[PDB]
């Protein structure tokens, strides 16, 4: 699920697995 | 920065690690 383009809440819900119990930071403006 | 590397390319697993905390 990974390694296509993610967009929008595509790349959030990506984060969001990937990344666990660590969280994670969103900066779309970065 | 994320959209650059994620939305308009293609993601990857290395790349999307680099936003977790
Ligand atoms: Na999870």
């Amino acid at each position: 699920f990974v390694n296509q383009h993610l967009c929008g809440s595509h790349l959030v819900e990506a984060l969001y697995l990937v990344c666990g119990e660590r969280g994670f930071f969103y900066t779309p403006k970065a | 920065g994320i959209v650059e590397q994620c939305c308009t390319s293609i993601c990857s697993l290395y790349q999307l690690e680099n936003y977790c905390n």
